[PDB]
């Protein structure tokens, strides 16, 4: 899911993404490995003054 | 493939500072199609030993980018090797015809194919100089149809921390 990686080519002046590491081989012992991109963040701030 | 003469008695501190790309001459597919992704491209140069340290700058899809490379010297004055950084191998860079105050014509080489570039210090170029670039393209055995004149406005410099490739 992350194969997207920038490369320049100085001959003929192009900026293009590498086409390297697009696939990985899965070992037999792994049923599924899924390359799902998630984030979650949770922030709590509490201030009390007397 | 053939040899063209590098700039006789070249000086790297005279090539230093800012430059702007006018045009590219090449047989490369990604100019004769997808040419709407030609964008306004400029250089900053600084000498580092006999080698020249190069930053190119470009807009990639409205975001300004910087690209960082060494013109590592071959030990011949005005010839450089692009430091062999990735699986394409190395590119030879030859400074062919220039004056440090106005214009530079470069030859760049890979896979037995020549390619060429025209740069200037400021936005326009004299018709005799641009005709000289067309003749250098014809002398490279390329067509004038293989010349691509890049966007004449909207250049950028000083891309952010996250928008520099760090290729060296």
């Amino acid at each position: 899911g992350e194969w997207r990686e920038l490369r320049y080519d100085s001959t003929c002046e192009r900026l293009y993404y590498g086409d390297d590491e697009k696939y990985f081989r899965k070992p037999y012992n792994f049923l599924k490995y899924h390359f799902e991109a998630l984030a979650d963040t949770g922030i709590s701030s509490e201030f009390y003054d007397n | 493939i053939s040899t063209i003469q590098p700039k006789a008695n070249f000086d790297a501190q005279q090539f230093a500072g800012t430059w702007l790309l006018v045009a590219v001459g090449s047989a490369c597919r990604f100019l004769q199609e997808q040419g709407h992704r030609a964008e306004a491209t400029t250089l900053h140069v600084a000498p580092q030993g006999t080698a020249m340290a190069v930053s190119t700058f470009r807009k990639l899809d409205g975001i300004c980018w910087q690209v960082r490379q060494l013109y590592g010297d071959t030990g011949v004055l005005g010839r450089f090797l692009l430091q062999a950084r990735d699986a394409r191998g190395a590119v030879h860079v030859v400074v062919a015809e220039t004056d440090y105050q106005s214009f530079a014509v470069l030859y760049l080489e890979r896979a037995g194919q020549l390619s060429v570039k025209l740069y200037a210090r400021s936005l326009p170029v004299s018709d005799s100089v641009l005709s000289g670039f067309e003749q250098r393209v014809q002398e490279a055995h390329l067509t004038e149809d293989q010349i691509f004149y890049f966007p004449k406005y909207g250049f950028c410099e000083a891309a952010d921390q996250f928008h520099v490739l760090d290729e060296v």
